[PDB]
């Protein structure tokens, strides 16, 4: 099994950050994968995510929360680059000012045990 | 050694026919008219034309190897820029793939945003319609008291309550019907 | 019981103000020139009145609830209308990935035809470049063998020999550069998005 | 792993034929996969082949022989709907109009020993 950086190569991300970002202004590239070594959780179908500027950290959640089909009581952790920075209030417009990797894109990955 | 047509030697060479022959054959009608030396005469001439012929073919055969290295070489490189093209072909295919998961997924969101949209709204408009099913409920039991109970009890404030029946506009809930759109293979034509 | 503002028995009924009252309170400016009823008097019919206003009620408290149920059904019917736009934009999408393959492969097997083609000529040129050299070499070695052995070996036959050598001419192998051309799918569907 | 038709249903799979005889009319497609059970062989990346209809079956083995990256004096099997029919010189248009499936694809499998 290989990871995102794995399938493309760091001038193919690039490229494909800079044609997204000239296809969909509006909207942030946000790249969710499982954890190395999760068991708990499934594995989501989709990997690539479209988020809107003006939205904050909650609807990302909910949105990922709504995609591995979970009930309400059972909560997960959303790490960015692999470190928690979960400031659930805060645009992600800022996470992405902050937190971006060196190609363009946001990588985040989730997990629970 | 001896001829075998006539028997002599062969000493003499035949400037014409280019053979070796012997001096019957220079009278026979086989070499007749001809012109004949001795090999002694033109032996050294034709050794060194023989030899210069020599090296010339000698460099001769190593431009043909050269040319032979060639396109050996050629072809190498040849097969060399078909693989690069083909590689260069699936990337750009895996481009394509890559940018496809993407605007398949943007379409997805919208339509997972539209869902729980239309789902809060109408969720809102169910609270309301229990509301109201809830204050019918309230004010049956009130007539139900008022009924049932004191003279006075039946009488007090009867005319509010009449004439907020009278006012009695049930409210209807919040719909939508088939007002969306999903969604062409358009690039199927281009081609 | 008794009136809390004057302490008289509440007897009657005002038409206008819909309150009970005494006699004191009739007489004063708080229900001056109302008209004034017995209780006993309008019993009956604000009884039968409130019986159709019950009766109305019931019915329109059945009718709401129906409309609770509809709208419950109506979210549910429209859950499952999304999932089905859903599955259906999933599998325009996979139709799209399968022709893509498609063409990919197409695209595929045209290079590896024009590579086979350019291959097999070469190995057709090369095959006549190595005879020629080869032919070079036998050559060479008969006349190794003439300059080497006897006078008659020198002589017999050499005006064939040389006249071969005479109309020596080289042959060249076959070539082509960057005459092909390959084009693959240009992003104007981007565009078209 | 799932196959071809395991990962398509009928109706989808006559609809890419009919694209593909739209797009292609020159063109056969044909679905090459392996033996449920041969292990000598490894698994190609590619499963989709468009055969022009001149073409014989030589060419097609070929190709297989070439992706599959082997050696002349190694051979295989190319079965044609779980059933041997390799007449090498017949042109693969009458391979197709003989042995085609419901749907419309031409489904063959390689294998080697036994
Ligand atoms: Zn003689
Ligand atoms: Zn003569
Ligand atoms: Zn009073
Ligand atoms: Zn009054």
């Amino acid at each position: 099994e290989k990871t995102f950086k794995q399938r493309r190569t760091f001038e193919q991300r690039v490229e494909d950050v800079r044609l997204i970002r000239e296809q969909h202004p509006t909207k942030i590239p946000v790249i969710i994968e499982r954890y190395k070594g999760e068991k708990q959780l499934p594995v989501l179908d989709k990997t690539k995510f479209l988020v809107p500027d003006h939205v904050n950290m909650s609807e990302l959640i909910k949105i990922i929360r709504r995609r591995l089909q979970l009930n309400a009581n059972q909560a997960f952790f959303l790490l960015v680059n692999g470190h928690s920075m979960v400031s659930v209030s805060t645009p992600i417009s800022e996470v992405y000012e902050s937190e971006k990797d060196e190609d363009g894109f946001l990588y985040m990955v989730y997990a629970s045990q | 050694d001896h001829c075998a047509r006539h028997g002599e030697k062969l000493l003499l060479f035949c400037q014409e026919d280019s053979k070796v022959i012997c001096w019957l054959c220079k009278d026979s009608q086989e070499h007749r008219g001809h012109h004949t030396f001795l090999m002694e005469e033109v032996a050294q001439e034709y050794h060194v034309k023989l030899q210069t012929a020599l090296e010339m073919l000698r460099q001769k055969q190593q431009e043909a190897e050269k040319l032979e290295a060639d396109i050996r070489e050629e072809k190498a490189s040849w097969k060399i820029q078909i693989d690069y093209d083909k590689t260069n072909v699936s990337a750009d295919f895996e481009q394509l793939r890559e940018i496809l998961d993407w605007e398949e997924s943007n379409e997805l969101q919208n339509l997972e945003k539209e869902e729980e949209d239309i789902l809060k709204s109408l969720t809102k408009s169910e609270t309301e319609m229990v509301q109201q099913t809830q204050y019918m409920r309230e004010l049956i039991s009130e007539l139900e008291h008022r009924l049932q109970g004191s003279m006075m009890d039946l009488l007090q404030g009867v005319d509010g309550i009449i004439k907020r029946i009278e006012n009695m506009t049930l409210k209807k809930p919040k719909t939508f019907h088939k007002n969306q759109r999903r969604v062409a293979p358009d690039l199927k034509g281009m081609l």
